[PDB]
RNA sequence: AGCUCUCUUUGCCUUUUGGCUUAGAUCAAGUGUAGUA
RNA sequence: GCCCUUCGGGGCAUUUGGUCAAUUUGAAACGAUACAGAGAAGAUUAGCAUGGCCCCUGCACUAAGGAUGACACGCUACUCAAAGAGACGCUA
RNA sequence: AAAAAAAAAAAA
Protein backbone atom coordinates (compact mmCIF):
# COMPACT_ATOMS: atom_id res chain seq x y z
CA UNK A 1 0.00 0.00 0.00
CA UNK A 2 3.16 2.38 0.42
CA UNK A 3 5.22 1.07 -2.38
CA UNK A 4 2.68 -0.26 -4.91
CA UNK A 5 5.07 -0.31 -8.10
CA UNK A 6 8.40 -1.81 -6.29
CA UNK A 7 9.64 -4.44 -7.96
CA UNK A 8 11.76 -5.35 -5.24
CA UNK A 9 9.02 -5.96 -2.18
CA UNK A 10 6.83 -7.62 -4.93
CA UNK A 11 10.12 -10.14 -5.15
CA UNK A 12 10.77 -10.28 -2.06
CA UNK A 13 6.87 -11.26 -0.98
CA UNK A 14 6.73 -13.66 -3.30
CA UNK A 15 9.69 -15.51 -2.35
CA UNK A 16 8.76 -14.71 1.52
CA UNK A 17 5.82 -17.00 0.21
CA UNK A 18 7.51 -19.27 -2.08
CA UNK A 19 10.07 -20.45 1.00
CA UNK A 20 7.30 -21.34 3.83
CA UNK A 21 5.92 -23.65 0.89
CA UNK A 22 2.51 -21.90 0.13
CA UNK A 23 2.22 -22.45 -3.15
CA UNK A 24 -1.00 -21.48 -4.56
CA UNK A 25 -0.39 -17.92 -2.28
CA UNK A 26 2.47 -17.01 -3.98
CA UNK A 27 1.00 -17.96 -7.37
CA UNK A 28 -1.77 -15.23 -6.83
CA UNK A 29 0.94 -13.07 -5.80
CA UNK A 30 2.74 -13.04 -9.32
CA UNK A 31 -0.58 -12.98 -10.79
CA UNK A 32 -0.77 -9.54 -9.50
CA UNK A 33 2.56 -9.05 -9.21
CA UNK A 34 2.92 -9.10 -13.36
CA UNK A 35 -0.97 -7.53 -13.36
CA UNK A 36 0.63 -4.37 -11.85
CA UNK A 37 3.63 -4.19 -13.70
CA UNK A 38 3.35 -6.34 -17.33
CA UNK A 39 6.62 -4.01 -18.30
CA UNK A 40 8.95 -5.63 -15.57
CA UNK A 41 10.52 -8.43 -17.01
CA UNK A 42 12.34 -9.81 -13.76
CA UNK A 43 8.39 -10.41 -12.80
CA UNK A 44 7.81 -12.46 -15.23
CA UNK A 45 10.71 -14.32 -15.36
CA UNK A 46 10.52 -15.31 -11.87
CA UNK A 47 7.00 -16.27 -12.69
CA UNK A 48 7.88 -18.54 -15.93
CA UNK A 49 11.09 -20.10 -13.54
CA UNK B 1 6.59 1.88 -23.43
CA UNK B 2 9.22 -0.93 -23.03
CA UNK B 3 12.76 0.17 -20.81
CA UNK B 4 14.58 2.21 -22.72
CA UNK B 5 17.97 0.21 -23.29
CA UNK B 6 20.87 1.76 -21.50
CA UNK B 7 24.68 1.00 -22.15
CA UNK B 8 27.89 1.44 -19.55
CA UNK B 9 28.04 4.64 -21.05
CA UNK B 10 25.04 6.21 -20.05
CA UNK B 11 25.27 4.65 -16.69
CA UNK B 12 29.10 6.38 -16.31
CA UNK B 13 27.41 9.26 -17.68
CA UNK B 14 25.21 9.37 -14.76
CA UNK B 15 27.50 9.42 -12.33
CA UNK B 16 27.10 11.82 -9.31
CA UNK B 17 30.75 12.19 -7.33
CA UNK B 18 30.56 13.00 -3.55
CA UNK B 19 30.40 16.26 -2.32
CA UNK B 20 33.55 17.42 -1.27
CA UNK B 21 32.29 20.04 1.58
CA UNK B 22 34.83 22.65 2.30
CA UNK B 23 32.48 24.10 4.71
CA UNK B 24 30.41 21.23 6.91
CA UNK B 25 31.69 17.71 8.35
CA UNK B 26 28.34 17.09 10.24
CA UNK B 27 29.46 13.32 10.84
CA UNK B 28 33.09 14.67 11.66
CA UNK B 29 34.51 12.72 8.96
CA UNK B 30 38.44 13.42 8.49
CA UNK B 31 38.77 14.10 4.70
CA UNK B 32 41.75 13.74 2.96
CA UNK B 33 43.44 16.99 1.83
CA UNK B 34 43.24 16.47 -1.81
CA UNK B 35 39.43 15.81 -1.72
CA UNK B 36 38.95 19.05 0.04
CA UNK B 37 40.42 21.45 -2.83
CA UNK B 38 39.34 19.29 -5.88
CA UNK B 39 35.75 21.22 -6.34
CA UNK B 40 37.90 24.54 -5.24
CA UNK B 41 38.12 26.62 -8.70
CA UNK B 42 40.79 28.62 -7.62
CA UNK B 43 43.29 26.52 -8.87
CA UNK B 44 41.41 27.11 -12.25
CA UNK B 45 42.51 30.47 -12.80
CA UNK B 46 44.89 31.89 -15.54
CA UNK B 47 47.26 34.39 -14.05
CA UNK B 48 47.88 36.21 -17.27
CA UNK C 1 -18.53 18.31 7.66
CA UNK C 2 -15.47 20.42 7.94
CA UNK C 3 -12.94 22.08 10.28
CA UNK C 4 -12.65 25.82 9.15
CA UNK C 5 -13.59 28.69 11.27
CA UNK C 6 -13.96 31.58 8.73
CA UNK C 7 -16.43 34.58 9.41
CA UNK C 8 -18.72 35.44 6.21
CA UNK C 9 -17.16 38.12 4.28
CA UNK C 10 -17.68 38.75 0.87
CA UNK C 11 -20.64 37.18 0.27
CA UNK C 12 -22.00 38.21 -3.11
CA UNK C 13 -20.15 37.41 -5.95
CA UNK C 14 -19.34 40.34 -8.41
CA UNK C 15 -20.54 39.54 -12.40
CA UNK C 16 -19.54 41.24 -15.27
CA UNK C 17 -22.14 44.08 -16.03
CA UNK C 18 -22.79 44.97 -19.97
CA UNK C 19 -19.61 47.23 -20.47
CA UNK C 20 -17.11 45.48 -18.73
CA UNK C 21 -16.53 42.68 -21.23
CA UNK C 22 -16.15 39.02 -20.32
CA UNK C 23 -19.19 36.99 -21.29
CA UNK C 24 -20.08 38.17 -24.78
CA UNK C 25 -18.67 35.84 -27.42
CA UNK C 26 -17.40 36.37 -30.79
CA UNK C 27 -15.51 34.44 -33.93
CA UNK C 28 -11.82 34.23 -33.52
CA UNK C 29 -11.67 35.40 -37.21
CA UNK C 30 -12.69 38.88 -35.77
CA UNK C 31 -10.03 38.48 -32.76
CA UNK C 32 -7.80 38.00 -35.06
CA UNK C 33 -8.52 41.06 -37.30
CA UNK C 34 -8.86 43.02 -33.96
CA UNK C 35 -5.78 42.16 -32.48
CA UNK C 36 -3.86 42.64 -36.19
CA UNK C 37 -5.31 46.13 -36.74
CA UNK C 38 -4.14 47.29 -33.06
CA UNK C 39 -1.14 46.00 -33.44
CA UNK C 40 -0.75 47.66 -36.66
CA UNK C 41 -2.11 50.93 -35.34
CA UNK C 42 0.85 50.60 -32.13
CA UNK C 43 3.34 49.84 -34.81
CA UNK C 44 2.23 52.85 -37.20
CA UNK C 45 2.43 55.41 -34.08
CA UNK C 46 6.09 53.88 -33.24
CA UNK C 47 7.04 54.70 -36.98
CA UNK C 48 5.21 57.54 -37.04
CA UNK C 49 3.32 56.72 -39.66
CA UNK C 50 -0.72 57.65 -39.49
CA UNK C 51 44.81 86.07 -21.41
CA UNK C 52 42.25 82.92 -22.20
CA UNK C 53 42.16 81.48 -19.14
CA UNK C 54 42.25 76.88 -19.58
CA UNK C 55 45.95 77.32 -21.29
CA UNK C 56 47.46 75.97 -18.64
CA UNK C 57 45.82 72.93 -17.83
CA UNK C 58 47.24 69.94 -18.40
CA UNK C 59 44.53 67.41 -19.89
CA UNK C 60 41.72 69.06 -21.98
CA UNK C 61 38.28 67.11 -23.74
CA UNK C 62 38.69 64.38 -20.83
CA UNK C 63 34.42 64.71 -20.09
CA UNK C 64 33.95 64.06 -24.16
CA UNK C 65 31.98 60.94 -24.49
CA UNK C 66 30.30 61.36 -20.75
CA UNK C 67 26.58 62.52 -22.39
CA UNK C 68 26.16 59.01 -24.51
CA UNK C 69 25.00 57.09 -21.23
CA UNK C 70 21.41 56.56 -22.43
CA UNK C 71 21.17 55.68 -25.83
CA UNK C 72 18.99 52.74 -25.13
CA UNK C 73 18.21 50.73 -22.11
CA UNK C 74 19.63 47.77 -21.93
CA UNK C 75 17.54 45.03 -19.50
CA UNK C 76 21.14 42.76 -18.51
CA UNK C 77 19.90 39.39 -16.67
CA UNK C 78 22.98 39.09 -14.18
CA UNK C 79 21.66 41.18 -11.22
CA UNK C 80 25.46 41.71 -9.77
CA UNK C 81 26.25 43.59 -13.52
CA UNK C 82 23.09 45.75 -14.03
CA UNK C 83 23.41 49.08 -13.69
CA UNK C 84 20.07 48.90 -10.79
CA UNK C 85 23.12 46.70 -8.41
CA UNK C 86 26.18 49.37 -9.12
CA UNK C 87 23.76 52.44 -8.42
CA UNK C 88 22.86 50.35 -4.86
CA UNK C 89 26.36 49.65 -4.54
CA UNK C 90 27.93 53.23 -4.77
CA UNK C 91 25.04 55.01 -3.21
CA UNK C 92 25.12 52.78 -0.15
CA UNK C 93 28.97 51.51 0.20
CA UNK C 94 31.69 54.73 0.12
CA UNK D 1 -20.27 28.60 39.57
CA UNK D 2 -19.07 28.64 35.75
CA UNK D 3 -15.26 30.28 36.48
CA UNK D 4 -14.75 27.71 39.23
CA UNK D 5 -16.47 24.12 37.05
CA UNK D 6 -13.66 25.36 34.06
CA UNK D 7 -11.40 25.94 36.64
CA UNK D 8 -11.54 22.33 38.64
CA UNK D 9 -12.36 20.52 35.17
CA UNK D 10 -8.77 21.59 34.43
CA UNK D 11 -7.96 20.52 37.53
CA UNK D 12 -6.05 23.94 38.35
CA UNK D 13 -7.69 23.52 41.95
CA UNK D 14 -4.68 25.81 42.89
CA UNK D 15 -5.81 28.29 41.76
CA UNK D 16 -8.27 30.01 43.36
CA UNK D 17 -11.66 32.26 42.48
CA UNK D 18 -12.74 34.51 44.79
CA UNK D 19 -16.05 36.08 45.28
CA UNK D 20 -15.10 39.02 43.92
CA UNK D 21 -13.64 37.70 40.49
CA UNK D 22 -9.75 37.67 41.46
CA UNK D 23 -7.69 34.32 40.58
CA UNK D 24 -5.06 33.98 43.00
CA UNK D 25 -2.95 30.65 42.90
CA UNK D 26 -3.05 29.46 46.81
CA UNK D 27 1.06 28.35 46.80
CA UNK D 28 3.99 28.62 45.02
CA UNK D 29 4.21 27.40 41.37
CA UNK D 30 6.36 25.25 39.43
CA UNK D 31 7.46 25.85 36.10
CA UNK D 32 5.09 23.52 34.65
CA UNK D 33 2.04 24.71 36.61
CA UNK D 34 2.32 28.17 35.73
CA UNK D 35 2.50 26.92 31.99
CA UNK D 36 -0.88 24.99 32.97
CA UNK D 37 -2.91 27.76 34.41
CA UNK D 38 -1.96 30.31 32.52
CA UNK D 39 -5.37 31.41 31.01
CA UNK D 40 -6.29 33.40 27.75
CA UNK D 41 -7.93 36.92 27.11
CA UNK D 42 -11.56 35.19 26.80
CA UNK D 43 -11.67 33.75 30.22
CA UNK D 44 -10.17 36.88 32.01
CA UNK D 45 -11.96 39.22 29.63
CA UNK D 46 -15.35 37.51 30.72
CA UNK D 47 -13.76 37.07 34.58
CA UNK D 48 -13.42 41.30 34.89
CA UNK D 49 -16.73 42.16 32.93
CA UNK E 1 -16.17 38.53 19.57
CA UNK E 2 -16.27 37.62 23.47
CA UNK E 3 -18.77 34.53 22.58
CA UNK E 4 -17.39 33.18 19.49
CA UNK E 5 -13.88 33.25 22.06
CA UNK E 6 -15.77 31.09 24.72
CA UNK E 7 -17.31 28.59 21.85
CA UNK E 8 -14.15 28.01 20.59
CA UNK E 9 -12.60 27.60 24.44
CA UNK E 10 -15.51 25.24 25.23
CA UNK E 11 -14.54 23.46 21.88
CA UNK E 12 -11.04 23.14 23.07
CA UNK E 13 -12.51 21.96 26.33
CA UNK E 14 -15.02 19.52 25.35
CA UNK E 15 -13.43 17.84 21.85
CA UNK E 16 -10.35 18.63 22.16
CA UNK E 17 -7.22 20.33 20.34
CA UNK E 18 -6.83 19.83 15.83
CA UNK E 19 -2.71 20.87 16.16
CA UNK E 20 -1.98 18.89 13.45
CA UNK E 21 -3.32 18.87 10.02
CA UNK E 22 -4.15 22.49 9.47
CA UNK E 23 -1.74 25.07 6.79
CA UNK E 24 0.40 27.30 8.93
CA UNK E 25 0.56 30.62 6.93
CA UNK E 26 4.46 31.71 5.58
CA UNK E 27 4.81 34.41 8.59
CA UNK E 28 8.40 36.77 8.14
CA UNK E 29 10.17 34.65 10.64
CA UNK E 30 9.78 31.23 8.18
CA UNK E 31 9.95 33.12 5.10
CA UNK E 32 13.76 31.70 4.64
CA UNK E 33 13.02 28.44 5.57
CA UNK E 34 10.03 28.56 2.95
CA UNK E 35 11.93 29.52 0.17
CA UNK E 36 14.62 26.57 0.91
CA UNK E 37 11.88 23.98 1.22
CA UNK E 38 10.25 25.14 -1.95
CA UNK E 39 13.92 25.10 -4.00
CA UNK E 40 15.02 21.85 -2.82
CA UNK E 41 11.49 20.71 -3.99
CA UNK E 42 12.03 22.10 -7.05
CA UNK E 43 15.59 21.14 -7.32
CA UNK E 44 14.54 17.68 -7.13
CA UNK E 45 11.70 17.18 -9.16
CA UNK E 46 13.82 18.53 -12.04
CA UNK E 47 16.29 15.48 -10.79
CA UNK E 48 13.77 12.97 -10.90
CA UNK E 49 12.63 14.62 -14.78
CA UNK E 50 16.18 14.31 -15.56
CA UNK E 51 16.84 10.93 -14.70
CA UNK E 52 17.25 8.18 -17.28
CA UNK E 53 14.65 5.19 -16.69
CA UNK E 54 17.20 2.72 -15.18
CA UNK E 55 19.89 4.72 -13.71
CA UNK E 56 20.15 4.34 -9.95
CA UNK E 57 17.99 7.22 -8.22
CA UNK E 58 18.64 6.67 -4.57
CA UNK E 59 21.79 8.60 -4.42
CA UNK E 60 20.04 11.96 -5.38
CA UNK E 61 20.49 13.93 -2.21
CA UNK E 62 23.39 14.17 -3.28
CA UNK E 63 22.85 16.53 -5.36
CA UNK E 64 20.88 18.70 -3.33
CA UNK E 65 24.19 18.78 -1.42
CA UNK E 66 26.06 19.83 -4.59
CA UNK E 67 23.54 22.34 -4.69
CA UNK E 68 24.44 23.60 -1.05
CA UNK E 69 28.38 23.59 -1.58
CA UNK E 70 27.52 25.75 -5.04
CA UNK E 71 25.30 28.11 -2.65
CA UNK E 72 28.13 28.35 -0.46
CA UNK E 73 30.67 28.81 -2.81
CA UNK E 74 28.49 31.53 -4.25
CA UNK E 75 28.15 33.43 -0.80
CA UNK E 76 32.07 33.52 -1.01
CA UNK E 77 33.03 34.16 -4.63
CA UNK E 78 34.89 30.94 -5.05
CA UNK E 79 34.13 29.75 -8.28
CA UNK E 80 32.13 26.27 -8.08
CA UNK E 81 33.08 23.60 -10.46
CA UNK E 82 33.03 20.17 -9.52
CA UNK E 83 35.07 17.34 -11.88
CA UNK E 84 33.37 14.90 -13.39
CA UNK E 85 29.56 16.26 -12.60
CA UNK E 86 27.19 15.64 -15.47
CA UNK E 87 26.39 18.90 -17.72
CA UNK E 88 22.19 18.54 -17.09
CA UNK E 89 22.88 18.24 -13.55
CA UNK E 90 25.56 20.93 -13.29
CA UNK E 91 23.19 23.28 -15.46
CA UNK E 92 19.90 22.51 -12.75
CA UNK E 93 22.10 23.38 -9.77
CA UNK E 94 23.62 26.71 -11.75
CA UNK E 95 19.83 27.37 -12.68
CA UNK E 96 18.94 27.64 -9.15
CA UNK E 97 21.45 28.64 -7.29
CA UNK E 98 21.45 31.70 -9.61
CA UNK E 99 17.38 32.45 -8.69
CA UNK E 100 18.71 32.26 -5.10
CA UNK E 101 21.24 34.64 -5.69
CA UNK E 102 18.70 36.84 -7.14
CA UNK E 103 16.17 36.43 -4.26
CA UNK E 104 18.86 37.18 -1.78
CA UNK E 105 20.12 40.39 -3.63
CA UNK E 106 16.51 41.75 -3.94
CA UNK E 107 15.94 40.86 0.08
CA UNK E 108 19.22 42.92 0.92
CA UNK E 109 18.38 45.61 -0.94
CA UNK E 110 14.80 45.76 0.47
CA UNK E 111 16.46 45.01 3.69
CA UNK E 112 18.70 48.35 3.13
CA UNK E 113 16.17 51.15 1.92
CA UNK E 114 14.21 49.92 4.88
CA UNK E 115 17.27 51.05 7.47
CA UNK E 116 17.55 53.99 5.26
CA UNK E 117 14.36 55.09 5.73
CA UNK E 118 14.05 54.26 9.55
CA UNK E 119 11.41 51.74 9.19
CA UNK E 120 13.31 49.11 10.79
CA UNK E 121 14.32 48.97 14.57
CA UNK E 122 15.48 45.02 15.14
CA UNK E 123 19.07 45.03 15.10
CA UNK E 124 19.45 41.49 13.55
CA UNK E 125 18.08 42.70 10.62
CA UNK E 126 20.61 45.23 10.47
CA UNK E 127 23.31 43.06 11.02
CA UNK E 128 22.26 40.46 8.35
CA UNK E 129 21.64 43.63 5.90
CA UNK E 130 25.48 44.63 6.61
CA UNK E 131 27.02 41.02 6.37
CA UNK E 132 24.71 40.66 3.03
CA UNK E 133 26.16 44.19 1.43
CA UNK E 134 29.52 42.89 3.03
CA UNK E 135 29.58 39.83 0.59
CA UNK E 136 28.22 42.07 -2.10
CA UNK E 137 31.00 44.48 -1.82
CA UNK E 138 33.69 42.03 -1.85
CA UNK E 139 32.39 40.22 -5.02
CA UNK E 140 31.89 43.43 -6.64
CA UNK E 141 35.84 44.75 -5.45
CA UNK E 142 36.84 41.10 -6.33
CA UNK E 143 35.86 42.14 -9.74
CA UNK E 144 37.50 45.28 -9.89
CA UNK E 145 40.79 44.02 -8.84
CA UNK E 146 40.53 41.02 -11.68
CA UNK E 147 39.45 43.69 -14.50
CA UNK E 148 42.03 45.60 -13.54
CA UNK E 149 44.50 42.73 -13.92
CA UNK E 150 43.09 42.06 -17.19
CA UNK E 151 42.16 45.12 -18.57
CA UNK E 152 45.40 46.84 -17.60
CA UNK E 153 46.13 50.01 -15.68
CA UNK E 154 43.31 52.20 -17.02
CA UNK E 155 45.91 55.53 -16.63
CA UNK E 156 47.44 55.58 -19.86
CA UNK E 157 51.42 56.23 -20.01
CA UNK E 158 50.63 59.47 -21.86
CA UNK E 159 48.81 60.86 -18.62
CA UNK E 160 50.35 59.29 -15.56
CA UNK E 161 53.89 60.87 -17.83
CA UNK E 162 51.80 64.49 -18.08
CA UNK E 163 50.73 63.82 -14.46
CA UNK E 164 54.55 62.94 -13.17
CA UNK E 165 56.09 65.81 -14.94
CA UNK E 166 53.14 68.63 -13.70
CA UNK E 167 54.31 67.18 -10.23
CA UNK E 168 57.87 67.73 -11.07
CA UNK E 169 57.93 71.17 -12.31
CA UNK E 170 55.34 72.22 -9.25
CA UNK E 171 57.94 70.89 -6.80
CA UNK E 172 60.55 71.94 -8.71
CA UNK E 173 58.97 75.82 -8.90
CA UNK E 174 58.18 75.51 -4.64
CA UNK E 175 61.99 74.57 -4.14
CA UNK E 176 60.83 71.38 -2.32
CA UNK E 177 63.30 69.45 0.10
CA UNK E 178 62.05 65.89 -0.13
CA UNK E 179 61.50 64.17 3.50
CA UNK E 180 65.09 61.58 4.08
CA UNK E 181 64.68 58.51 5.77
CA UNK E 182 64.49 58.83 9.71
CA UNK E 183 68.29 58.61 10.96
CA UNK E 184 69.03 57.19 13.57
CA UNK E 185 70.66 60.32 15.14
CA UNK E 186 67.47 62.21 15.08
CA UNK E 187 67.00 64.07 17.93
CA UNK E 188 62.55 64.07 17.78
CA UNK E 189 62.64 60.32 17.65
CA UNK E 190 61.37 59.52 21.11
CA UNK E 191 58.51 62.58 21.05
CA UNK E 192 57.23 61.71 17.65
CA UNK E 193 56.90 58.03 18.79
C1' A F 1 34.38 -30.00 -22.02
C1' G F 2 31.93 -29.87 -17.32
C1' C F 3 31.83 -30.22 -11.85
C1' U F 4 34.50 -28.60 -7.20
C1' C F 5 38.91 -26.17 -4.32
C1' U F 6 42.02 -21.76 -3.62
C1' C F 7 43.61 -17.23 -5.84
C1' U F 8 43.13 -13.19 -9.21
C1' U F 9 40.08 -9.92 -12.17
C1' U F 10 35.68 -7.40 -13.78
C1' G F 11 31.06 -5.73 -12.30
C1' C F 12 29.60 -4.16 -7.29
C1' C F 13 27.37 0.47 -3.12
C1' U F 14 25.84 -3.45 -0.73
C1' U F 15 25.12 1.57 6.11
C1' U F 16 28.59 3.75 2.21
C1' U F 17 27.97 13.15 5.41
C1' G F 18 18.42 15.07 7.06
C1' G F 19 17.94 21.32 5.87
C1' C F 20 18.04 26.82 6.50
C1' U F 21 20.59 32.28 8.41
C1' U F 22 24.66 37.44 10.04
C1' A F 23 31.38 31.21 7.21
C1' G F 24 23.91 31.48 12.56
C1' A F 25 27.00 34.04 16.24
C1' U F 26 31.24 34.20 19.39
C1' C F 27 35.76 32.41 22.16
C1' A F 28 44.24 34.86 25.41
C1' A F 29 45.14 33.84 30.34
C1' G F 30 45.99 32.10 37.31
C1' U F 31 50.36 30.81 39.79
C1' G F 32 55.06 28.15 39.08
C1' U F 33 60.08 28.63 43.45
C1' A F 34 64.76 27.39 45.76
C1' G F 35 72.00 33.13 49.39
C1' U F 36 73.57 30.17 53.14
C1' A F 37 73.88 23.59 55.82
C1' G G 1 -66.17 18.25 37.70
C1' C G 2 -69.06 21.31 34.53
C1' C G 3 -72.18 22.09 30.25
C1' C G 4 -76.08 20.55 26.64
C1' U G 5 -80.60 17.68 26.23
C1' U G 6 -85.96 16.37 21.11
C1' C G 7 -84.39 12.76 29.38
C1' G G 8 -83.36 9.07 24.23
C1' G G 9 -78.54 10.68 25.29
C1' G G 10 -74.42 13.73 24.13
C1' G G 11 -70.21 17.29 24.98
C1' C G 12 -65.57 19.63 27.11
C1' A G 13 -60.45 17.68 28.97
C1' U G 14 -56.27 12.75 27.04
C1' U G 15 -50.42 9.20 28.39
C1' U G 16 -45.27 13.30 31.72
C1' G G 17 -40.42 11.52 32.35
C1' G G 18 -31.76 10.38 28.59
C1' U G 19 -32.30 12.20 36.60
C1' C G 20 -32.59 6.39 41.90
C1' A G 21 -31.14 11.69 46.66
C1' A G 22 -27.51 7.42 48.25
C1' U G 23 -19.40 9.20 46.25
C1' U G 24 -15.16 2.52 48.90
C1' U G 25 -15.76 -1.27 43.23
C1' G G 26 -17.05 2.59 36.06
C1' A G 27 -12.11 5.21 35.84
C1' A G 28 -9.76 13.43 37.56
C1' A G 29 -5.10 15.83 38.23
C1' C G 30 -0.77 16.73 40.62
C1' G G 31 2.74 18.71 43.74
C1' A G 32 6.30 17.54 47.41
C1' U G 33 10.21 13.79 47.54
C1' A G 34 14.18 11.16 45.27
C1' C G 35 16.51 11.18 40.51
C1' A G 36 18.23 12.81 35.85
C1' G G 37 19.72 17.13 33.69
C1' A G 38 18.65 21.85 27.96
C1' G G 39 20.60 20.80 20.35
C1' A G 40 24.22 21.91 15.90
C1' A G 41 31.98 17.45 14.49
C1' G G 42 36.91 22.25 21.06
C1' A G 43 34.16 25.59 24.40
C1' U G 44 29.70 28.82 24.82
C1' U G 45 25.13 29.65 22.45
C1' A G 46 20.43 33.17 18.89
C1' G G 47 17.21 30.78 16.02
C1' C G 48 13.62 29.13 11.60
C1' A G 49 11.68 24.87 9.64
C1' U G 50 10.75 19.72 8.12
C1' G G 51 7.48 14.44 9.38
C1' G G 52 2.79 12.77 12.63
C1' C G 53 -1.57 6.92 16.30
C1' C G 54 3.34 13.14 20.70
C1' C G 55 1.28 17.24 22.79
C1' C G 56 0.67 21.72 26.24
C1' U G 57 -0.81 27.26 26.69
C1' G G 58 -3.76 30.24 23.59
C1' C G 59 -9.92 33.30 20.63
C1' A G 60 -6.30 32.22 16.81
C1' C G 61 -8.56 25.11 13.21
C1' U G 62 -4.71 31.42 8.23
C1' A G 63 -0.81 34.60 15.65
C1' A G 64 3.09 33.74 19.06
C1' G G 65 5.19 30.59 22.72
C1' G G 66 6.15 25.89 25.45
C1' A G 67 14.75 23.81 25.63
C1' U G 68 15.01 25.94 18.18
C1' G G 69 8.31 22.32 22.91
C1' A G 70 9.56 17.27 22.78
C1' C G 71 10.63 13.39 19.43
C1' A G 72 14.66 11.76 14.92
C1' C G 73 21.16 10.45 16.54
C1' G G 74 18.81 4.01 15.42
C1' C G 75 19.36 -0.67 12.73
C1' U G 76 21.74 -2.50 8.17
C1' A G 77 22.60 -10.15 3.56
C1' C G 78 18.73 -10.93 -0.85
C1' U G 79 16.10 -7.36 -8.50
C1' C G 80 22.82 -9.64 -7.52
C1' A G 81 26.94 -12.11 -11.17
C1' A G 82 30.74 -13.03 -15.08
C1' A G 83 35.94 -14.57 -16.25
C1' G G 84 41.16 -17.94 -16.44
C1' A G 85 44.04 -20.08 -14.99
C1' G G 86 46.05 -23.37 -11.47
C1' A G 87 44.28 -27.23 -8.31
C1' C G 88 43.91 -31.59 -3.19
C1' G G 89 40.51 -33.98 -6.78
C1' C G 90 36.23 -34.53 -9.99
C1' U G 91 35.57 -35.93 -14.94
C1' A G 92 35.26 -36.31 -20.30
C1' A H 1 -6.01 76.70 20.20
C1' A H 2 -2.98 71.30 23.93
C1' A H 3 -0.17 63.78 21.38
C1' A H 4 -1.43 56.01 29.14
C1' A H 5 0.60 38.02 27.89
C1' A H 6 4.60 35.41 25.59
C1' A H 7 9.60 34.97 24.07
C1' A H 8 12.00 35.91 29.40
C1' A H 9 13.82 34.42 33.71
C1' A H 10 14.29 24.94 31.62
C1' A H 11 12.42 14.65 31.85
C1' A H 12 10.17 7.71 39.32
Amino acid sequence: DVHPNNTQLWIRYIEAELKNRNINHARNLLDRAVTRLPRVSKLWYKYVY
Amino acid sequence: SPPRKLTAEDQEAWRIPPPVSMWKNPKGFTIPLDKRLAADGRQLQEVQ
Amino acid sequence: AYHQRLLPAYTTLKFRQPGQGGAADKSTRDLRAELEAAEAAHYAKLKGAPRRWDEDVVFKNQARGTEDKGKRKEFVNDLLRSDFHKRFMSKYVR
Amino acid sequence: NMLNLLIHRKNLTYLHLDYNFNLKPVKTLTTKERKKSRFGNAFHLMREI
Amino acid sequence: LLERWLGNLLSRQFEGRHSKGVAKTVTKQRVESHFDLELRASVMADLMDMMPEGIKQSKVNTVLQHLSEAWRCWKSNIPWKVPGLPAPIENIILRYVKAKADWWISVAHYNRERIRRGATVDKTVAKKNVGRLTRLWLKAEQERQHNHMKDGPYVSSEEAVAIYTTTVHWLEARKFSPIPFPSVSYKHDTKIL
